[PDB]
């Protein structure tokens, strides 16, 4: 009608009780000049819903539609406008609305005829579960290498993450005997944390220059090393502290 | 006596402090880097693979 | 004090790393934003470069 949007696509407008009420939606879909149906059918391309339910457990089983947020109707209602179909009014889907979302980026969404923005990355990534779940080790290493392969070390903090740099933190490499309770290897020992540079606890092969950390009393340890070692040991006197390299 | 038993609960304090907030900082960090990497990894895949079935054209 | 002196400096150290730290989130978040962001249209060009040579044969 005034929308001249909401003719064609059957709407299933059964589901809209997450807050606002069910007759509400409808009488402005009908001002707007829309469909109206309460089940599925042939010409029901989307389905409304609001709480979630054992239709919607049906729906999952007999996947004949997909599920539609209310939110995607309020943004056309309050526009004006035919919004498009994203990953964030979906929670079941068709398989043909499935590599519909094959087209974007796999099932995530990336629109090609929309740019990626803050927005859009920022609460997929809200919404997407958690990846880190295996040692934290080679998957830092995995993200530092891939970072050197696209230069991306551009931490505001520059001393304990992925940054190809290695900072010492024992004194003798053992069970933290030399710390003795009174030694700074417990402060440097809860500096891996976050800052940038390569995540290594001791013995990394990769970097060819030596730090010194705060206990300068390795010295003598650190020449040790050198000795027991081929990476040469040099002593200090892009961390914004006494350890640097020159 | 009494102020150095403080400091090092304050010490001990800001060590659960300090570690309980970034805790949740790399988790998120690295999962947005891996989330990040399976598209990045993916993405260009088709597109190399896909040039390829340009060239036959 | 030669532990005092070392737990003050131990404070004083976790909690300068502390401040730092919880402020470099909020940056290192937008930086892992930025990083994506370009690599998804740099990702987006060379698929936009395969859209309109695909076009003709």
């Amino acid at each position: 009608k005034i929308s001249n949007i909401f003719e064609d696509v059957e709407f299933c407008v059964m589901s809209g009780t997450d807050s606002q009420p069910k007759p509400d939606l409808e009488n402005r879909i009908a001002e707007f000049g829309g469909y109206i149906v309460q089940n599925p059918g042939p010409d029901t391309y989307c389905v409304i819903a609001g709480s979630e339910n054992i239709r919607v457990k049906n729906i999952i089983l007999s996947n004949k539609h997909d599920v539609v947020k209310p939110a995607w109707l309020l943004e056309c209602f309050k526009t004006k406008s035919f919004v498009p179909w994203q990953p964030r009014f979906m929670i079941h889907m068709c398989p043909s609305t499935k590599e519909h979302f094959a087209r974007e980026y796999d099932c995530y969404g990336d629109s090609y005829f929309i740019d990626t923005d803050l927005n859009q990355l920022k609460e997929v990534f809200s919404g997407i579960k958690n990846s880190n779940e295996q040692t934290p080790e080679e998957m830092a290493s995995l993200i530092a290498d891939l970072e050197y392969r696209y230069s991306w070390d551009c931490s505001p903090l520059s001393m304990f993450r992925r940054h190809t740099v290695y900072l010492d933190s024992y004194a003798v490499i053992n069970d933290l005997s030399t710390k003795n309770e009174g030694t700074r290897l417990a402060i440097k020992a809860l500096e891996l944390r976050f800052h940038g540079a390569k995540v290594v606890s001791c013995l990394a092969e990769g970097v060819s220059h030596v730090i010194i950390g705060e206990d300068h009393s390795r010295v003598a340890d650190f020449k040790a090393f050198r000795r027991t070692f081929k990476r040469k040991f040099k002593i200090l006197k892009d961390k914004c502290e006494l350890q640097e390299e020159n | 006596q009494k102020e150095n038993e403080r400091l090092l609960r304050d010490w001990n304090d800001v060590q659960g402090r300090f570690e309980k907030c970034v805790s949740a900082k790399e988790a998120l960090e690295t999962d947005l880097y891996k989330r990040f990497i399976l598209v990045l990894n993916e993405k260009k895949t088709k597109i190399r693979s896909l040039h390829n079935k340009l060239l036959n054209a």
